[PDB]
C-alpha cells in the first residue's frame, strides 16, 4: 500500500535475496551438510 | 449469457495471471457456515477438486 | 554481462548449462 | 419489465458471499433427513428449535 | 431468463435517488385529488397543463 | 421474484461491449440469406460450417 513497495517485498521474499545469501552461513553450511537424510531445503522461499 | 464482474480501485502491485472456469451451483459447497443446508449433491465438488 | 535479460531466481540470474549453446543430433550420434 | 430482449446480466455481478441462504432456496434438508424450508419462504424467520 | 433458483438480486445495488418516478409506479395523485398517471404509462411525457 | 412495483432498473447497467451476442438475440441472418440461430438457442454452440 507504498508507493514504491520494496521492503514488503524483500521482508518476506517476495523479491528479496535468493535462498541461500539471506540465512546466517552456518545454516547454508547445515542445511547442504544434511541433504539427504535430513532435508529441510522447502522452507527458505526462492524467490523469482 | 454474459456477466460482467468488476471490482474496484487498487494497487496491482505484485500481481500474476488469472485463471478462471465455470462449475455448477448445485455442486459449491457454502465453507463460510460450519452446516451447510440445500448442499443436496454429494458430488465431487469442483470449488474443492 | 548480460544480467538483465536472464529471468533472475533471486539475485543471482539463472544462466543455464553449457550444453545449452549447440546441438548434436545425427542419427546414431 | 418485459425484456424481449434476452440478452442478460447487463448488470455489474458482486460476488456471493460464503454462507448458506445466498446460493440457491432449493428444497433443503437438515444433518438427520427431514427437509429443511427454502430461504424464500417465511417460515425460516423464527428459531425452530427441537 | 428463467431464474428457477430464487436467490435474488447478486447484483449491485444503486441507491435510487431523489425524485418522484424510482421509487414506484402505483396509482398516484395530484394535489387536489385527481389520479396522476404512473411512470409505467406514456401519458406521462408531456406537461399535462390544467 | 413478483416485482409488482414496475420500477425497473434499480441495479448498476454495465455498458455492452462490442461483439454480436449481447445486443439481442432475435432470428438473425447471414451473409447471403439463411437465418441464422438466435444466442438463446442451444444450436449455436457448434461451428456450423458449410
Amino acid at each position: 500500500a507504498t508507493p514504491s513497495m520494496m521492503p514488503q517485498w524483500s521482508y518476506m521474499h517476495i523479491a528479496g535475496q535468493d535462498a541461500s545469501e539471506y540465512l546466517s552461513p552456518g545454516l547454508v553450511q547445515f542445511a547442504r551438510a544434511t541433504d539427504t537424510y535430513f532435508s529441510l531445503g522447502n522452507k527458505f522461499r526462492n524467490p523469482t | 449469457t454474459s456477466v460482467p464482474i468488476s471490482i474496484p480501485s487498487r494497487n496491482w502491485a505484485a500481481f500474476r495471471g488469472w485463471s478462471f472456469t465455470r462449475l455448477k451451483t448445485k455442486e459449491t459447497p457454502s465453507l463460510g457456515s460450519g452446516f451447510d443446508p440445500y448442499f443436496t449433491y454429494s458430488g465431487s465438488v469442483p470449488y474443492l477438486d | 554481462n548480460f544480467a538483465s535479460l536472464a529471468p533472475r531466481h533471486g539475485s543471482r540470474p539463472f544462466m543455464g548449462t553449457w550444453n545449452e549453446i549447440g546441438t548434436s543430433q545425427l542419427n546414431g550420434g | 419489465v418485459s425484456f424481449k430482449g434476452g440478452v442478460f446480466s447487463p448488470y455489474l455481478t458482486t460476488r456471493l458471499p460464503a454462507w448458506a441462504g445466498v446460493r440457491q432456496n432449493v428444497m433443503g434438508s437438515n444433518v438427520d433427513g427431514r427437509p429443511v424450508a427454502p430461504a424464500n419462504s417465511a417460515t425460516l424467520t423464527y428459531a425452530t428449535v427441537g
